[PDB]
RNA sequence: GCGCGGACAGUAGAGCAGGGGAUCCCCGUGCUUGGCGAGUCCGCGCACCA
RNA sequence: AAUUACCGAAUCUUUGAACGCAAACGGCGCAUGGGAGAAGCUGUGUCAUCCCCGUGCAUGCCAUAUUCUCAGUGUCGAA
RNA sequence: UUACUCUCGCGUUGUUCGGAGCGGGGGCUCAAGAUUGAAAAAUGCAUUGUGAGUUCUGCGUUAAAGCAAAAACCUGGGGU
RNA sequence: AAGAAGACCCUGUUGAGUUUGACUCCAGUCUGGCUCUGUGCGGCGACAUCUGAGGGUAGGGUGGAAGCGCAAGCGCAAAUGAAAUACCACCACUCGGAACGUUGCUUCACUUAUCGAAUGAAGAGACCAAUGGGUUGCGUAGUCUUCGGGCUAUGCACCGUCUAGGUUUGGGAGUCCGUCCCCCUGUGGGUACCCAACCGUGCUGUACUGAACCAACGGGAUCCGGAGUCUUGUUUCGAGACACUGCCAGAUGGGGAGUUUGGCUG
RNA sequence: GAUGCAUCCAAGUGGUGUAUAUCGCAAACUGAUUUCUGCCCAGUGCUCUGAAUGUCAACGUGACGAGAUUCACCGACGCG
RNA sequence: CACGAGUUGUUCGGAAACUGAGCACAACGUUAUAUCGUUUUGUUAGGAAAGUGAAGGAACUGAAAAGGGGCAACAGAGAACCUGGGAUUAUAUUCCAAAAAGAAAUUGCAUGUGGG
RNA sequence: CAGUGUCAAGUUGGCAGGUAUUUGUCUGCCAAAGUUAAAUACAGAGUAGGAAGACCGAUAGCGAACAAGUAGCGUGAGCGA
RNA sequence: AGACCUGAGUGUGGCAGGACUACCCGCCGAACUUAAGCAUAUUACUCAGCGGAGGAAAAGAAAACAACCGUGAUUCUCUCAGUGAGCGGCGAGCGAAGAGGGAACGAACUCGUUGCCGAAUCGGGUCUUACAAGGCCUUGAGUUGUGGCAC
């Protein structure tokens, strides 16, 4: 379903533009949300990826793949031991998995993604900061 | 998941390879000395078992390969519980002759 | 289903295994109207005057609920109302809506105490607006037969 | 316990619904005697263990 | 602005204002343009960025 | 060297994520190692109750059991 | 126990009670106090009678109001 | 005089509280559709295809085909029209049927989704027997076959079975009848039944304060029954594929939000 | 009459009146007794009609078009 | 203000160790977010939350027992001590020393006497 | 990009080629797993060292040149010489 | 009997919660303000709020640009460019990209699939001076597929 805006009694304030309660949509997709819930709950694991398996009228089920970074089999495997390094801790919380990249717009390149690369904030930073050259 | 082998009888039928569906992947795993096995293919046997392999192929074909039209056609399920079947039985017994006077003869 | 028609019953199960949900207030009872041995349902007259059907497997107590006649004695005193509601809930005394200010009630305000709009309000009124006579079919002094209240 | 009830109810629901043929075919197993004979023949030709290899 | 119903029923009859004899009958009386398509007034229910 | 500087060895009270249970309580436990120990016993050892100290003991998750103990009108199957 | 036969009896300041057992005689028991003594004079300071207050306790009307609970402890019913 | 950048009054393209049938909206409510969502029977229709069966005034067309047709009629000629018919061929629009496929609604019978209750998920249903189930059978008749055996009807069988109590059909054997002791009497101890049939449905109690638990007992080598057995399985009951979940859509909506409510002016 | 009425909550197998059950609960108005409480349903509300014989949403259905689309039909509460 | 002192408990109050209006850890659910909700109407949680009386050959094994762990009263429940002192500068039902001024009550373990 | 509905194709293929559609040419590329150094940030961070200033000079410069997040205030969030 | 496969108990070995948070990554998300009023717009995809990591993060090896005589992962700088692009009560305002000069640059690799193999793999004990990228053993895990090789 769509996101309900969590305002008291469904009452908003300010300009009528922000007055919607039932029609706004979460800007993350549900796969990213499922990965984040898995990752938050079990902090000793590293979430790698997930995929769709089923859905109801009420529910969606996603199977999340996670890696134990302390297992010797993982640590001695050149194919997967990249995830042991601490820069990949809670990568799903930072939108770094495939679903997170999807809702970040990073499936696109070139002219369909110029305002969102390497991120929306990065492009806003380099498009909105005032540059003072030394000799100007 | 059943999707691992749901296609295998069809693939065997298409290539005309005799196949059997048997019970208990765990008994198959027992045969090959493992915990479970999804499927086993016999490629060749020694001469002492050629006759047994041929008889096996014949009975297996009788159950599966020769019955491809029925197997492809037959929907299953739609089975009532014992309580439901007994209730239908009792109902048909109670109303056994309610319309006997409606018949002209 | 084991109780003869015309018998007076109380503590009546609306559903079998309910353990009693109908005719429990002091002096109240139900009357068994009829049985339908085919459908296995019993029709009964509730204290409100409505007639309801329940499965014949529902249990009833034979008789009327004790304590009848209570509402016949005038309370006479605000203190007696105070003690009556002491053991129930915090719902008394009652302040009329027209005695309130317009900030906290639709009936509030005015230089006279008055409801400035009809007090019959729609069934579809949102909470905070649904005060007064809620979805009234009629108002005023009831003349002649009192119609059975509730839904159809 | 919840899992016991769930596996029983799963068998019930698999029986009550209309099973399409592709799945229904897996309830039509080989007979007992041929199953034992085939399993014995496969047991004759099992793979080598770790130590035999 | 879009759709409908109506200029009493219609495929020109009916109600009835004025008419002869004893309330009965009889004379009267009555939306446009085109070969069934395109306009005018009443209403209804609906559209509204110069 | 009560000098200074630096640093590899050590120490590091009550807490706090705080994690045996609690808490305006310097409180109360279970298991397990110790210590002290009156009266009786041959000053010595020994020691009930009481007392003191160490260690482990939250929840969840992963792996695992030289292959631990079980449960299921789940699926099989014995000989 | 012809106790209640045509005015029954007992008892409270007080609203009662009795063949579903009143009253009398004789007992059993509980609760408050008495009395005797041990403590205890070895201590304390420089005495044994009545009347008024006093709620420990005893006596087990408002109510559409009927006036907490548990630990702990006690006794029995069964069984050893 | 002090106390306070007049609270009255006006101005400002400053507010806030409140109201409403101001402008612009939002929750809430309601309503439709899709979804959740399965089975089987029927009903009304729609689609495809065969095919009826007729037929502004009257004697619908539209074309080849003016001649053959067994017969022998329709004209290019009689009758009209807002249109003139032949022998082969030629149908307006309605009405009518299957017999198959699909299916849009819808009645009913279901039950596994789901919903509502209850319960410490504490005793469901059957055995009383199918329009039931099965290679973890046996026949028959068709119809297929990969030759091994299937499928569809059809039957026989196996799954598969026991009961309080009520009513009546057969069996003797101990002693109501009486018996077996002790004191004419009194008292104490027991049996006075078993099987089979139809009914019934799991049934030892009934029509102003008791006690009841950790069986005895009887068989087999500690089990067994006493305390029936079974499970295409749902804890039970009530609904039930709608009324419950999500999305989409319309109406309503001062309950609430935001904002506005000109100017000139003795 | 409980799968309820009123109603809290951003949300859930969530929450209150409800440990309840019409002699109950929830929402208004009037303001002890006494004696009374007249006429008006046009308006605005509220309510029902088991015609909703007009009006709409999107969902469907058909037709035209190469297609985007265009048209037609169906379309519920409600309004009338 | 400076210096130096002063608060003594088996029984007093609390806690060990009760329940109340209530709270909310766990569990589960929800939420983009747990820093949210449910959590006593006998009572958590789709919910497998009990870890040991016994025995039987000194600590190892295990029946039956339904509904997890806590907290919340210094005026409710509960709770074995009380007089005398010539005993302080200041504490005292807390201190007093064998004639404990002394008189008690009450726990937990052990030792004897005796039992029927 | 998100929710929901609906949901492909298979290199005779997809995606892109900044005016919607139906055609048929051309060009580039091959989504829906994953890892990766440097050049960039440090707009109220820290650790260990360094270098400076046309800056301020005790009412300035950090609130704080000093036993300063101190003394003091507030039920508290906080305030703060 | 037993099996596997679904789920529990306990032992053993380990990990997560907290802090920091300038910069960085994901969400969430205003209003004052500007428009001389104000609702779209603006402020702003900002503040406040909830999460997460590092020494940087993120990005990154073309389903990229272009339309050329063609370029060739990412990031960053000047410039393109306050733009005869575009968005906008077309008002107030807003607003990039390719090419070009440059910084950096040893920049490239892995899986899955396909097809050839098929336990050659992992963990655990234990030897080698050795919780060896080694030997031996091992049903423990793994055939519901780990590991090798190839364009
Ligand atoms: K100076
Ligand atoms: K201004
Ligand atoms: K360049
Ligand atoms: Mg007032
Ligand atoms: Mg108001
Ligand atoms: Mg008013
Ligand atoms: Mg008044
Ligand atoms: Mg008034
Ligand atoms: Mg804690
Ligand atoms: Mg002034
Ligand atoms: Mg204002
Ligand atoms: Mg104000
Ligand atoms: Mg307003
Ligand atoms: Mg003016
Ligand atoms: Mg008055
Ligand atoms: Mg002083
Ligand atoms: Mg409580
Ligand atoms: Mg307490
Ligand atoms: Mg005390
Ligand atoms: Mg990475
Ligand atoms: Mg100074
Ligand atoms: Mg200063
Ligand atoms: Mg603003
Ligand atoms: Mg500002
Ligand atoms: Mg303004
Ligand atoms: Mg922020
Ligand atoms: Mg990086
Ligand atoms: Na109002
Ligand atoms: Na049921
Ligand atoms: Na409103
Ligand atoms: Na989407
Ligand atoms: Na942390
Ligand atoms: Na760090």
């Amino acid at each position: 379903g769509g996101r309900k805006r969590p305002v008291h009694k469904g009452i908003t304030y300010g300009k009528p533009k922000t007055s919607g309660v039932l029609g706004m949509k979460l800007n993350k997709n549900n796969q990213a949300v499922a990965e984040q819930r898995l990752g938050k709950r079990f902090g000793n694991l590293r979430v790698l990826n997930s995929y769709w398996v089923n859905m109801d009228s009420t529910f969606k089920w996603y199977e999340v793949i996670a890696v134990d970074p302390m297992c010797k089999t993982i640590r001695r495997d050149p194919r997967i031991n990249w995830i042991v390094n601490s820069v990949h801790k809670h990568r799903e919380q930072r939108g770094l998995t495939s679903a997170g990249r999807k809702h970040r717009g990073l499936r696109h390149k070139g002219h369909k993604a110029s305002k969102l690369r390497p991120s929306y904030r990065a492009a806003w930073r380099r498009n909105n900061r005032i540059v003072f050259l030394r000799k100007r | 998941p059943v999707e691992l082998v749901l296609w295998m009888p069809n693939l065997c039928r298409a290539n005309k390879i005799p196949y059997a569906i048997v019970k208990d992947m765990a008994r198959l795993g027992d045969a090959i000395g493992r915990k479970t096995a999804t499927c086993v293919a016999l490629t060749d046997v020694n001469a002492e078992d050629e006759a047994t392999l041929k008889n096996l192929i014949r009975s297996v074909n009788a159950r599966f390969l020769s019955r491809s039209d029925v197997i492809r056609r037959q929907w299953g399920g739609l089975q009532l519980s014992l309580r439901s079947r007994a209730e239908l039985r009792k109902k048909h017994a109670r109303n056994a002759g309610v319309d006997a006077a409606a018949i002209i003869q | 289903g084991q109780i003869t028609e015309g018998c007076i019953v109380c503590n009546v199960e609306a559903k079998p295994g309910d353990r009693g949900t109908l005719a429990r207030a002091s002096g109240d009872y139900c009357i068994i109207i009829s049985h339908n041995h085919e459908t296995g349902r019993t029709r009964l007259k509730l204290p409100s005057g409505q007639k309801k059907s329940v499965p014949s497997t529902s249990r009833a107590m034979i008789g009327i609920i004790s304590g009848g006649g209570r509402i016949e004695k005038p309370v006479l005193k605000a203190g007696n109302s105070f003690y009556r509601f002491r053991g129930k809930r915090n719902c008394w005394p009652k302040v009329r809506g027209v005695a309130r200010n317009p900030v906290e009630h639709p009936h509030g305000g005015g230089n006279h105490q008055h409801i400035g709009h009809p007090s019959t309000v729609s069934r579809h009124s949102p909470p905070g607006q649904k005060v007064g006579l809620i979805a009234a079919r009629r108002t005023g002094r009831i003349r002649g037969g009192k119609a059975v209240k509730g839904a159809w | 316990p919840t899992f016991v009830t769930m596996q029983r109810k799963k068998r019930v629901l698999q029986r009550r619904l209309k099973v399409p043929p592709a799945l229904n075919q897996f309830t039509k197993v080989l007979d007992r005697a041929s199953r034992n004979e085939a399993l014995k023949l496969i047991k004759k030709y099992a793979p080598e263990t770790r130590k035999a290899r």
